[PDB]
């Protein structure tokens, strides 16, 4: 229903700037670290597989965790707790059948009580002032997916996997806006699988070119190369399923030709 | 806390929680209070309240009710809203001796399509237009209300909940189980609502899904592959459907002119890709002379 496509792309681009998190927040986190955030996002992928949640949901959940920690200081035994609450909220916002609070409590191997979950949820709702409709990489990808010639389902799937790896690592991905990670990721997918590049029509819609995307593209490219040694691997595991055409099994390009 | 409001009378129960008319003791504003009973060690803040609150604060428009504030307790959550005089259903039923003049119909249709384009435009689907959710003021304004069933949507959309829209105002894509639905469903409800502002009676008052379908098909014809490519392959499409002929639109809504019939007819296109979008409907020849008369009150 490309009736509102330029209208929605245009609004999404304005809200990624307002829904974006502080790039330097981990320097001001007295007790948690990128790696500690890397472990939590991994866990969340896994919870995602476990209840069969949308990938969009894992992506909003992350957006909430980053914006919550952008201004709330958190001890490392509480980081999961922020992570379960953001995850109930994202589920409560996007899923047809949200997992129930029991299930959030159960998958923390009763690290937290139900009452604690439920007070953090509430507390995430006020740090975030109830603004849960953030734009995500996945919202930008799906719009970029409409531009393939013809649709290539390995391409979609590998873009999904890479945009998804961008979630795990706060350094370098918190410097980049969602539209831009999806850019890099859609380019990296098309190139690997088909040899083609960021098409002319997406330049026209997005205003992004290979020159705009390179900074993100170089980074995403080293992430693709090191994927197999990353301490975190649930994204790799997941992308082995049939459902995403086992694209975590494809070989990343040797070079990029930029 | 709720210190400054003076509760004045309840208004009713919509999709979730309860609504009261109130007054700001200090400023004098008349607000609509939507009181959501919290309940910890249950599920916590309902998703209906999380979608609405977050989507309504993005939607600020003359024809979308305005959510003025959110008083966030630990037991209760209150949504503070711009208050309105009545709903369309309640007005319609009051104007049923001498109906709604055309100018007021047009203007309301025009004003709803504006609010409805603004929602679609900001990736929001209302999913529950019906006269009870459309509030009117004493100035002629008409506004979309109750965002309890609304939803942020994606481009191309995904499958969303199926249990959606009040039966009578529900679209044929929904009744036959299409895995993907969109914005075309809000327009379909406005189509029914437009027809109702005119005839002063619901267009398709079914009593069940099958009843709904067959009432739609007795009016517009049983859809086929010609009028709607893909219909006969749909999940709840049945080969045995009675094959009904399409009644000529002037008999569907007798009082309407040619522009009005053309416009209602684009709103009710079976095929969701051909249904007119809200934006486009704003430039229909139906509205050349749209004005804003202030209804009787
Ligand atoms: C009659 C008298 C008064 C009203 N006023 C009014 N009501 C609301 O929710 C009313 C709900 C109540 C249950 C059915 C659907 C509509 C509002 N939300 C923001 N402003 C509102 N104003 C409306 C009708």
């Amino acid at each position: 229903v490309p009736d509102y496509h330029e209208d929605i792309h245009t609004y999404l681009r304005e809200m990624e700037v307002k829904c974006k998190p502080k790039v330097g927040y981990m320097k001001k986190q007295p007790d948690i670290t990128n790696s500690m955030r890397a472990i939590l996002v991994d866990w969340l992928v896994e919870v995602g597989e476990e209840y069969k949640l949308q990938n969009e949901t894992l992506h909003l959940a992350v957006n909430y965790i980053d914006r919550f920690l952008s201004s709330m200081s958190v001890l490392r035994g509480k980081l999961q707790l922020v992570g379960t609450a953001a995850m109930l909220l994202a589920s409560k916002f996007e899923e047809i059948y949200p997992p129930e609070v029991a299930e959030f409590v159960y998958i923390t191997d009763d690290t937290y009580t139900k009452k604690q979950v439920l007070r953090m949820e509430h507390l995430v709702l006020k740090v975030l002032t109830f603004d849960l409709a953030a734009p995500t990489v996945n919202q930008f990808l799906t719009q970029y997916f409409l531009h393939q010639q013809p649709a290539n389902c390995k391409v979609e799937s590998l873009a999904m996997f890479l945009g998804e790896l961008s979630l795990i690592d706060a350094d370098p991905y918190l410097k980049y806006l969602p539209s831009v990670i999806a850019g890099a990721a859609f380019h990296l997918a098309l190139y690997t699988v088909t040899g083609q590049s960021w098409p002319e029509s997406l330049i026209r819609k997005t205003g992004y070119t290979l020159e705009s995307l390179k900074p993100c593209l170089m980074d995403l490219h080293q992430t693709y190369l090191k994927a197999p040694q990353h301490a975190q691997q649930s994204i790799r595991e997941k992308y082995k399923n049939s459902k995403y055409h086992g694209v975590s099994l494809l070989n990343p390009p040797e070079t990029l030709n930029l | 806390s709720m210190e400054n409001f003076q509760k004045v009378e309840k208004i009713g129960e919509g999709t979730y929680g309860v609504v009261y008319k109130a007054r700001n003791k200090l400023t004098g504003e008349v607000v609509a209070l939507k009181k959501i009973r919290l309940d910890t060690e249950t599920e916590g803040v309902p998703s209906t309240a999380i979608r609405e609150i977050s989507l309504l604060k993005e939607l600020n428009h003359p024809n979308i009710v305005k959510l003025l504030d959110v008083i966030h307790t630990e037991n209760k959550l209150y949504l503070v809203f711009e208050f309105l005089h009545q709903d369309l259903k309640k007005f319609m039923d009051a104007s049923a001796l001498t109906g709604i003049p055309l100018p007021l119909i047009k203007s309301y249709l025009f004003q709803l399509l504006q609010g409805l384009a603004f929602c679609h435009s900001h990736r929001v689907l209302h999913r529950d237009l019906k006269p009870q959710n459309l509030l009117i003021n004493t100035e002629g304004a008409i506004k979309l209300a109750d965002f309890g069933l609304a939803r942020a949507f994606g481009v191309p959309v995904r499958t969303y909940t199926h249990e959606v829209v009040t039966l009578w105002y529900r679209a044929p894509e929904i009744l036959l189980g299409c895995k993907y639905y969109s914005t075309a469903v809000d327009i379909w409800s406005l189509g029914c609502i437009f027809a109702e502002m005119v005839t002063r009676r619901a267009l398709f008052p079914g009593d069940s899904e099958i009843d709904q379908l067959f009432r739609i098909f007795r009016t517009l014809g049983t859809p086929d592959e010609v009028v709607w490519p893909g219909v006969t392959s749909m999940p709840d499409y049945k080969p045995s459907f009675p094959k009904w002929a399409r009644q000529d639109f002037s008999k569907v809504v007798p009082p309407l002119d040619e522009d009005g019939r053309s416009l209602l007819s684009q709103m009710l296109h079976y095929d969701p890709n051909k249904r007119i979008s809200a934006k486009a409907a704003l430039a229909h020849p139906f509205f050349q002379d749209v004005t804003k008369p202030v209804p009787h009150l």
